[PDB]
This record gives structure tokens, sequence and C-alpha cells, in this order.
């Protein structure tokens, strides 16, 4: 046993179920759950019933930070701060950026840089403690100094789980309370705990980020949410891979039709073809699906799972599915 | 050569009051006997009796400065407890270090020095050393000045409007785990020690704000408005009933 | 082996 | 260059229309 | 000469008092720092060069430093306190332990490196005060060599070279000119301290220019000493240590991962071509194995297969299939670390909350019949009687935290006080660094709990005052 | 149900309930009996699994070899174990070597 | 009177939690100190 294959062997024959579809689930969790300081639950209705309690969060913190998908950044967005002035500066990061139309982002860019809130594209490489160090930069050359030393500016964190808002709360909740778990004899000897129960999700409310720049964080569990979508925004988020694809409702086939369309509404069949090592330039999507097959042994539903997961991974090319609006492209 | 300094232990047996003048300043220089463990003064009685009249002394003096021996290093945990005595009666505590000029390595003494103080877990962790050689006279206006500094803290006073506006925006900074009342408005209600008195929005007695709450309030208070070396009394004021209620 | 009164 | 790089143009007729029925939720027609 | 002289003298007291084994070292956390903080000395080597043997030899008995002809047998930081001030460090060999057939061997050996190199990276500025590069009499250079010399040239770490073996030369100065010439060679410098001796705790009369190692390694040890009354017996019993910092034990085991310490189980392919072959085996199999082709690209990212990024000690990246699951559950398994306080508080609590929801019948569904007669009361509770006072099965408790840290990370409460406390002094503001030098630990302690991790007997679960049950 | 929830059982003894319980001694040592037999039994099985096997006998099957192999007494040396040349001392026989 | 702790637990309660009788509190045998 020169090289460790045995494991190799063993991860490679525990293929049998994917975590992204769904073969018997008709509604979706990564529509409805959101962790909050109690654990995670289920938050029933749109963003327009909660756009006052969101209002009120944006008044109290003193900066606001969004996280979008750079591939649908005004679906991904919480319509309320949209359709809401709020004088509270806010910086938004898109992910996946290297995966969106860079066009697309300059023209986002350019349409915030004139508004006057802050916008970074960061690649799906980049790391929660990038974006961290983001946060500090722009907290240290845009918020004025404070008058209180010991008070930390509160920033509003809004976005959706799926595209990397909980894993940076996460990562900050975690580091913080290791921090402070891991005994240090340098420290005061203060003889009070705090307890965490084993067997718990262990949400969090409030999360430092630094201790000189004194930034602190709030999340808002179910401010912004999909929901109940629309045909096309479900497609889209299937598409870009925010919610599982259901075997009963949202169908790899017309998710991977709508993909084809999208790309074929311009001349790209060809482009197409040449990204999927195809023969021909496909006429039709079953006509696409079977040259899939065929590059065989595979059914036309590994087809279009392939075809799927090379729209997400960016083998078709750099593609923004959402419709920019006319404010965005004066 | 005004008091009875020899190689002897417990030389000083009764405390000696000098009124002096320092900088314009009246000031009375309080001589006290030494402090030992109940261990020891325990099959001892007329050293039980001197450390009576010894931990009398601190109760009704103004600043109180706690010397230890720097030759040893570190400070010892009775002269930690001490510190905590003093801040437990409500004084401004300072320690000296004495006997600086017979230290060998003043380098690793320092940072024991530094090092036990910001272990500590109250308000003694915000008091300051100052190095001090009784023979060559080391620095000593440096200890007199912040002597005279530890009094201004004792008696300094703050604005209602600033500790409102400072809890505003602190609730918003820092992490409750617990479940407590809000806090509607503090108030420094007396001054040396300054007090500050919490008016919890609740009724109920029991709603007491923990031990961990108090200590972050208080680490807030002194990092905020320099009262280092000074402590903090906090007192809690539930919301009470109508007379005539209607 | 320790095992306590249970009833 | 490489084709997975290249960025694609989307043009305005695959996005459906306003008020369309597969824009708008499937509450709003119910209750109407 | 003066100061040799003394130093001679001083060996020659605190090794004739006597030595005994202190502790055994396999997590970071569980360190001899506290009130058994003496200044520290290792002797790091490939397997089977005479590590145990010359401290065996050191301490004058054969039966305390164990040593053997299989490879593996010191597979964990073994602290010998040599006269109650010093402490002599006998560490596991870095290669192939041919011979060995231990259960759990790849997660016991990447457990024995994982804390050599991270107690080599970390207490390198103290309490260890020399390091010994002990390699063999007749061996070449071999590339777990060029790992160690690499390790040490990146964290900047002073070592001494001892050749060990001495007998195989057989009293032949040409070749051990040779040997030091081509040890010069590889290392690349002349002033390199190199000491040959050989090491039997059998017969004192086989042993040769063995004294003049506990001169060596007293002499390294008492460096810090400045005044002569220090280099006394009481001043070196005086010298201790101050503990690591947060931010620099965290930066270290950040940097060297458990995960990287996989080395081949021969020592010839260096770290370089035993990733290439397990790249080049697994793409093949990949090519050939038809389930694989029933695969997406993306789920082999997700498989980790046709794949932050592990670096090992050379700067190899390593990738997440060649790491075994048993190693894993090491790494969460070591107590006072990061990855057993994430299993605890949840690593990622979105993920494993929907992770958690698949796996079992539902979030909100109960007693639930899948598309005979239940257990009766009697017989779960003689089930629970069987499982919590026969088979001692108990459930989990809670993790403590600072209260005072945790509301607010920036308070006096948690730490890092830029202030200073002492006022008069000019060398206080020069001197810092997370470890410094505290006179007197050894007698004194911190204040309160001094001794480090895995002590004690009996603490937290494993009291006796209430028995196992009661936990 | 009603014996749990609706009927009412008299403690035995409620002066000294702080050594018994109020549960009856012998009613007790009745249930302690069942108790401790069904223990042992699930212990001696774990007992036999955690040492390999047999509890007793361990690893040793009783099919494989003998369970003890010294009756009595039993010489652990063996004779010319050094296996020199010439064992029947420094001078038997034939002189080896010139003298002196 | 009595100095001990576990005297406000009775002897259901202490053979319940798993405590050694306090009462016979035997000090031949010495504390598992660090030597
Ligand atoms: N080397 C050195 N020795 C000092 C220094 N200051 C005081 N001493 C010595 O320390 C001893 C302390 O004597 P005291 O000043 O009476 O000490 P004390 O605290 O008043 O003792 P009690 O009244 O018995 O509690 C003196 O006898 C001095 O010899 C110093 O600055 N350097
Ligand atoms: N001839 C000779 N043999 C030695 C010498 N030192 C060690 N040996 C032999 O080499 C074997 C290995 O010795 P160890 O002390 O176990 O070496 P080690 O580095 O501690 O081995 P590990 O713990 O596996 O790393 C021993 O059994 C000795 O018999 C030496 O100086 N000369
Ligand atoms: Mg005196
Ligand atoms: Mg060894
Ligand atoms: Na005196």
């Amino acid at each position: 046993d020169p090289v460790f294959m045995r494991n190799v062997k063993r991860v490679l024959a525990s293929y049998k179920e994917s975590m992204d579809h769904s073969s018997r689930k008709g509604m979706s969790r990564e529509a409805f759950v959101d962790i909050n300081e109690k654990g995670a639950a289920w938050y029933l209705g749109h963003m327009q019933l909660a756009s006052r309690t969101l209002a009120e969060k944006v008044k109290d913190a003193d900066f606001v930070l969004e996280i979008r998908d750079a591939r649908l950044p005004f679906t991904t967005g919480n319509p309320n701060l949209q359709k809401i002035i709020i004088d509270r500066p806010r910086l938004i990061v898109f992910n996946k950026a290297e995966m969106s139309n860079e066009d697309c982002n300059r023209v986002i860019q350019q349409y915030y840089e004139r508004t006057g809130n802050f916008a970074l594209f960061t690649s799906a490489k980049r790391s929660w403690r990038d974006t961290v160090e983001a946060v500090q930069r722009f907290v240290t050359h845009i918020l004025p100094a404070q008058r209180f030393k010991t008070t930390a500016n509160v920033g509003l964190v809004v976005g959706m789980p799926n595209v990397g808002k909980s894993t940076l709360i996460n990562s900050l909740r975690l580091a913080h309370e290791y921090q402070f778990h891991r005994e240090d004899f340098r420290r005061p000897r203060t003889p009070e705990a705090v307890s965490i129960a084993p067997g718990t999700t262990r949400g969090v409310k409030l999360v430092p980020v630094c201790k000189d720049p004194n930034i602190v964080l709030y999340d808002s569990p179910g401010l912004t949410l999909p929901g109940c979508f629309a045909k096309e925004a479900g497609l889209k988020l299937a598409a870009c891979g925010i919610i599982p694809t259901n075997d009963i409702t949202l169908p790899r086939s017309l998710v991977a039709r709508y993909i084809y369309d999208v790309l074929s509404a311009a001349g790209v069949g060809e482009h197409m073809a040449e990204c999927l090592h195809l023969p021909r330039a496909p006429i039709s999507f079953d006509d696409c699906i079977s040259m899939i097959c065929e590059r065989g042994n595979l059914d036309p539903s590994r087809a279009q799972k392939f075809l799927i997961h090379d729209f997400q991974l960016g083998n078709l090319g750099r593609i923004t599915l959402d419709k920019l609006p006319n404010k965005v492209r004066q | 050569e005004r008091n009875r300094a020899v190689d002897e232990k417990n030389s000083t047996r009764d405390p000696v009051e000098l009124p002096c003048s320092y900088k314009g300043r009246k000031l009375k220089l309080i001589d006290t006997a030494g402090l030992a463990r109940h261990r020891y003064r325990a099959d001892r009685d007329f050293i039980g009796r001197i450390h009576g009249l010894s931990v009398n002394e601190i109760r009704f003096a103004h600043v109180v400065i706690v010397v230890f021996d720097a030759t040893e290093g570190h400070p010892n945990k009775y002269d930690m407890a001490v510190l905590h005595s003093v801040a437990a009666e409500g004084r401004p505590f300072l320690l000296c270090a004495n006997k600086w000029d017979a230290v060998l390595d003043q380098s690793a003494t320092a940072e024991a020095i530094d090092f036990k103080i910001k272990r500590q877990v109250r308000e003694v962790k915000y008091s300051n050393a100052v190095v001090v050689s009784a023979h060559t006279g080391l620095n000593l206006t440096l200890l007199m000045d912040q002597a005279l500094e530890l009094y201004d803290k004792w008696n300094k006073r703050v604005r209602r409007a600033e500790l409102t506006r400072l809890w505003r925006k602190m609730e918003k900074s820092v992490i409750i785990p617990y479940h407590v009342a809000r806090i509607g408005r503090i108030t420094q209600v007396n001054t040396r020690p300054p007090t500050f008195l919490l008016q919890l929005q609740t009724k109920n007695d029991s709603n007491t704000l923990p031990k961990a709450l108090q200590e972050m309030m208080k680490n807030t208070l002194v990092e905020e408005f320099d009262f280092r070396g000074v402590p903090i009394r906090l007192i809690q004021e539930v919301k009470d009933s109508n007379p005539d209620y209607i | 082996i320790i095992v306590p009164q249970q009833l | 260059k490489d084709p997975a790089s290249r960025n694609i143009v989307v043009p305005d007729a695959v996005h459906a229309k306003v008020g369309s029925p597969d824009t708008l939720p499937a509450e709003i027609l119910q209750k109407r | 000469s003066p100061q040799d002289e003394l130093v001679a003298k001083l060996s020659d007291e605190v090794f004739s008092r006597g030595n005994m084994h202190l502790k055994n070292v396999d997590v970071v956390s569980a360190l001899p720092e506290g009130l058994h903080s003496f200044p520290e000395v290792c002797f790091i080597g490939k397997p089977n060069v005479g590590k145990s043997s010359i401290i065996s030899c050191l301490l004058r008995n054969p039966r305390l430093g164990r040593a053997g002809r299989v490879r593996g047998t010191t597979r964990l930081l073994q602290f010998f306190n040599v006269g109650d001030a010093l402490l002599l460090v006998d560490t596991p060999g870095y290669g192939g332990w041919k011979g060995r057939h231990l259960p759990q061997s790849v997660a016991e050996r990447a457990s024995a490196f994982a804390i050599l190199f991270r107690y080599l990276a970390l207490r390198s500025k103290g309490p260890l005060k020399r390091v010994y590069w002990v390699m063999e009499a007749t061996k070449p250079v071999q590339p777990r060599d060029e790992e160690i010399f690499v390790f040490l040239r990146n964290e900047q770490i002073p070592f001494s070279i001892i050749i060990s073996k001495l007998d195989y030369f057989g009293g032949d100065g040409a070749a051990l000119r040779r040997q030091v010439e081509s040890i010069y060679n590889f290392l690349g410098t002349e002033d390199v301290p190199v000491l040959g001796v050989r090491a039997d705790s059998s017969r004192p009369e086989r042993c040769i220019n063995m004294t003049a190692l506990q001169h060596d390694i007293t002499h390294y040890c008492t460096t810090d000493l400045v005044r002569v009354e220090d280099l006394s017996y009481s001043g070196l019993k005086e010298l201790s240590y101050a503990p690591p910092t947060f931010d620099e034990v965290r930066a270290v085991e950040e940097r060297y991962p458990v995960e990287s310490f996989i080395v081949p189980q021969d020592d010839n392919l260096s770290l370089q071509h035993f990733v290439s072959l397990h790249q080049e085996a697994k793409s093949r199999h990949l090519a050939a194995s038809p389930m694989a082709m029933r695969l997406s690209t993306k789920e082999k990212l997700g498989a980790n297969l046709i794949g932050e990024t592990i670096r090992t000690i050379n700067g190899v990246c390593i990738p997440k299939s060649m790491v075994p699951p048993s190693v894993v559950q090491l790494a969460a398994g070591q107590a006072g670390s990061f990855a057993a306080f994430a299993q605890h508080s949840g690593a990622n609590a979105y993920e494993e909350f929907l992770t958690g929801d698949a796996t079992g019948s539902g979030t909100f569904l109960e007693a639930t019949g899948s598309e005979p007669r239940e257990k009766s009361m009697r017989r779960c509770a003689l089930d629970k009687v069987l499982k919590r006072y026969v088979a001692c099965g108990r459930k989990q408790r809670s993790l403590h935290m600072q209260a005072e840290g945790y509301m607010c990370p920036w308070l006096a409460g948690a730490g890092q006080q830029a202030r200073s406390a002492v006022f008069g002094v000019t060398r206080s503001r020069a001197h810092a660094g997370g470890m410094e030098v505290l006179k007197g630990l050894k007698r004194t302690g911190f204040g309160g709990q001094s001794y480090s991790a895995r002590t004690m007997k009996n603490r937290g679960r494993s009291t006796k005052k209430t028995g196992f049950w009661a936990a | 149900y009603l014996r749990h929830n609706a009927t009412w059982r008299p403690l035995f003894h409620p002066q000294t309930t702080g050594v018994h319980g109020g549960v009856p001694p012998r009613q007790q040592q009745r249930v302690m009996d069942a108790i401790t037999w069904k223990a042992v039994c699930f212990r001696r099985g774990l007992l036999a699994r955690r040492k390999g096997g047999r509890a007793k006998f361990g690893t040793r099957a009783a099919e494989s070899g003998v369970w003890n192999d010294v009756g009595g007494i039993t010489s652990r040396v063996v004779a010319n174990m050094e296996q020199n040349p010439h064992p029947g001392g420094d001078d038997f026989g034939p002189p080896r070597g010139p003298p002196k | 009177p009595h100095i001990h702790k576990y005297r406000e637990l009775n002897r259901w309660q202490r053979q319940a939690q798993g405590i050694s009788k306090w009462d016979q509190s035997h000090s031949h045998r010495p504390l598992p100190y660090v030597e």
C-alpha cells in the first residue's frame, strides 16, 4: 500500500445520493430555513412584510453589509433595501464575479459608485477573512470617528444563507468563541463562565469582527429569503445552485431547458458545443442532451445533470442571468 | 529619620500620621504597620491587634499605597489580596515596588509585576505600579503625583447625558448572553467613590443583573472615563409601584 | 460492579 | 480565447415581461 | 576558562542529583508550562539513530530511556527532568517506521509528527534552549533530512548536530572528516557545531565523548543567565519562562495542520514525489473506473477527487483525498484544539442542520411508521440500567467560556492591555514577546491554577468523589 | 395508568425515608436481586468481549494449546544455549592451545 | 454538630449520587498530589 487508494475507493463507492438534488421532496429547505440565536427556523412570508423590521434594523445599525451573488445580483439582493431610501452606507459583496459577466459587473460597480454605496466584486476563491479585511477598510475610510472609544461600529449583514452570509457568520462566531474558550494565563482569571449546551446548532445574534477598529455585525435571520418564488426566479436560483433541484416540482429537465434557451437566445450554439465537447452545434435541447449522452452508457438524466453542473461551475462562459434596470444602465 | 525603620520584623506597631504639603495640597502621610495572614496572627493575639489597627486606618484613608518588596519579583498573593480589600472599602489603590535599587534583573521583575496586575479579576487589574527606592529616592515625586491623580479620579464626576449616550451605544456593541431587564437610565448618584445608579425597566426584585454584566459595565466606565485605580459602585434600582395605581 | 438501589 | 472564459450577452427577449404570470408569485394570481 | 569551569561544575552538580520521567506530550495544549517550566533541550532525528539511547545514557539508566531495534519506539514527546533543573525532550523519529504494527498507524504517526514540529516552531524562543539534530554515522543525506533543515531554516531555529553510532567508524578519523564534510556540503555552513558521540547505557566503558554532551547542554541552558549568582545552582533553578500567547499558538497550528504530517513508508521518496504518485494513480483510477465516469466534475470537487490548501513542511500541497478519515477523526478528537471545539459547538450550523434534517426522519416528524410490538417500559428501564451502570454510557456536558471576554473582546477582562502598568522603568518598554523570562515560577506559579492540561489525576468527568454515572 | 396517576400509594416508615427511600427493604432486596443477576450476566459478556473470547481465559482458545503449561515447576534454562564448541569447561579432555 | 458538606444529603441521596459515606472519612491514604 504505497498510496492511500483504499480510502479513495471507499469514498468513491459512496455516490448513491447527491446533496444538490432531491428525489422525493417537493419543498426545499434552502428557501425557508435560516439560523438565529435560538436555532434554525422556517420564515414564512415575503420580504415586503418584513420591510419595516428591516428598515428599523438598518436605522439601528451604523452601516450595512449586503452579500449577493454576482450572477443573480438583483434576484439575490433584498428588494426592501432597493425600495426604501436608507441613509446608512452599505457595502455590497458580489460573489462568483469571475463566473458572472464582466461588462455587467463593471456597469453595476459604476452605478453603485455613482449612487454612493460601495460595491465589491470578489472571486469564488476569496475568503471570509478577505471580506473581513474589506469591511475593515470600509469602516476605517468611510465611517466617521465615534465619540466613545469603548463603543463599536455596528453593521447589519443582509443576505441569503446560501451565498455566504451563513458561512461568514458561523466562522466569525466560532473564532470568537474559541478565542475565549481556550485558556490563557495572561488574561484575568474571572470566575464567570458561559455554558455551551452540546448537540445544539449554536446560532449567534451579534458577532465582533475586530478589536482595534471595533467592528461588530448584527445578522438578520429571516429578512432576506426567496421563500415562495416565481417560475423564472426559481429557474434562475436552481441554475445558479441556490435552491435544490426537486425531482417532483422543479425538474432538471426544466432548469436545463431554461439554461439551453438563455444560451441559444444569441448566437452561442457553436460556443456551447465547443464548451461541452460536442461534434456539432446543437439544434435542439433534446439533441444536445443526446450528444452529451453520446460523448455512451449515461442517461439523459445524467446528461441534464452534467449540463447543469457545467453551467454552475462556469464551463459554458460568463453570464449574468438578471436583467439590469434602466437606472443601472444609465 | 522620622519613624523607626529597622531590619527587624513587626517593628511598627502604632500608625503614625504626619500632616504634609505637596505642591500646595494638604495631605496626611499615614505610616501603618505591616499586614499579616490569618494563619500567622491566629496564634498571636498581639499581632492580630496590630493588624486590626492597620486595617482600621485603611477604612478611613483617602488613597492607599500598597508597598511590596520588589526583590521578590512578582507581588505576593496577600499583596494582591490587600489590593482587593482596598477596592472593597472604596479607596483608590496604588501598587508600589520598593527596594528597586537592590533589584538585579529589573527587566524580568517589571514584567513579573505587570503580569500579576493584568491577571487580576476585579478593577485591581487597572492599577498602576511605581518602582521606588526608599534609600536613593527613586522618582518619589512620580509616586506622589499619581497619589494625587487617584484622588482626582476619586472625586471625578460624570454627566448624566454622557452616561446615557454611552450605554445607548454600548448595548448594541456588547453581547448579553443572560436574560436580563433593560437598563433605562444610568446616573452617577454619589462620588468618592463614584457610585452609579442603574434603573431597570422591570418591577420584580429578583431581576438583578448578573455579576458578569456588573463587571462588564464597571470595566466600560473605567476605560471610558479614566476611572483607573479607583473602585466603582453600582446600585440597581427596580421600577417601583405607584401608590395610587389607577 | 456497583448498582444503586433503583426503586 | 478560452470558450469557458468568454462572456455571454443575454438579450432582452428571454427575460419575461413585467406583470407576466411566470414573473408574479402564484399567491398574487391565486388571490386575484 | 573561567566560564567553562563554572558551567562544568554546574552540570556535574545538577546531573548528580538524579532524574525522573516527567510527562509525555501528545497535544499542544498539555505542555510542561507552569510549575514544571524548566529550560528544555530536545533531540530530533530520523528513526533508529540513537535519540532515546543517548537520553538513557545521559540519564544513567537503560530501562528509563526505552530503546529498541524496531523503529517507532518513541511516538510522542518524552520529557525527562534531570536534577529538577533541566528538561531533556525525547522526540519521535521523522521517517518510515518499519516493523511496528501498531493499529491506527497513520493516525498515530500523524499525531506524533504534529506535536513534534508544532512544539519546535512554538517554543523555539523558550524554554527550548537548544535543538540537537541526531544523525547516523555513515547514513547518507535523505529527503527526510532535507525536510528537517527546510523546517529549521524557515523557523530560524539554531541547532547543533550530534553524530551518533560513533563505533561504526571504528576510529576512522578520515571517514568522520568526510562525513562532516558531506554534512557541511548539504547544510552549507562551516561554523555549525558538530559533536560525535556514541551511547551505551549497558556498559559505561563503551561510551566515548559522552560526558562532554551534558556539559554542552548545560552551557546552552545557562546562556540566558547574566550574573554569576544566576550561574550558580540556585540561579538555574529559579530560571523559568512564561506561557505562549493565544496569537502565536494559533498561527503555528494554522500553518502546521495535523493533516499535513503524512510521510511515505520509505525514506527515499520526497514529499513532492509522494504526492505526485498519488495524483498519477488517482487520475488513472478515475479514467478507468466506470462508476467514476458516472459522476460529474462538480460532484468530484465535492468528493475532493479531481481537485484552504494544506501545505507541508517543504511547502508542497496535499489534496484532501490523500488525507485518510482516521486522521480527520484524530484532529477532531484532540482535546483543547479548535477542531474539537468546532465539533462541539458546530463546524457549520447551517450545513450541519440540513445534513441532520435529511439523514433523519424529519425535523417535525415524530413517531412515524416506515412505508410486531414496541419495546416495553420494563425493557427500557432494564436497558437504561445496563447502559448507565454496566456499559458506563454517559451523556455529553457543556464547555465553558470566559464571560468577561465573550461579552466584549476589547476590554481589560479579555487581556491584551497595551498600557504599561509599571511606572519609572526604561527596560519594560523594550522587553516584549509572547513568551518572556519569569524567575521563580517553579516555586510560586501563576497563582491559583498553575499546572497545564493532562497533568493532575481525576479531573473533570473522571472524578472519584461521586462515581462514574454521576459525572 | 391508574397505578401511576390516580392511586394513593403510602410510604414505608417515612421517619427513615432518607435511608430506604420509602420502599420496604424486603421489596428492595427482591428488586435488587433481579437487577444484580441481570447486571452480572451482562457484565460477564462485556468482560469476555473486551478481553477477547473468554473472560478468564482471554484470547487463549480452548481448542488451541494448553491452558496452564506449568505443572509444578518448569526450568526456563536450556542446555547449551550458548552453542559453544566445547562446553566441557575451560579445561576438559584434550588441551586447547599451546601452554604458557 | 458537623462540618462536612454532604450532611445535608441523606443516606439515600448519597448512595444515589454515588458518594462514599462521609462519616467514614479515612485519611490513611494520601491525596494524589503531582510529585
Ligand atoms: N536595598 C534596599 N533596602 C531597603 C530599601 N528600603 C528599605 N530597605 C530595608 O528594608 C527594611 C524595611 O524596614 P522598614 O522600613 O521598617 O519596613 P516596614 O515595612 O516598616 O516593617 P514593619 O514596620 O515591621 O512592618 C529596612 O530595615 C531597610 O534596611 C531600599 O530602597 N533598598
Ligand atoms: N552501535 C551502536 N548502536 C546504537 C547506538 N545508538 C543506538 N543504537 C542501536 O540502535 C537502536 C535504535 O536506538 P533508539 O534509542 O531506539 O533510537 P531512536 O531514535 O530512539 O528510535 P525511535 O524511537 O524509533 O525514533 C537501538 O536499539 C540500539 O541498539 C550507537 O551509538 N552505537
Ligand atoms: Mg515600619
Ligand atoms: Mg526513541
Ligand atoms: Na521593619
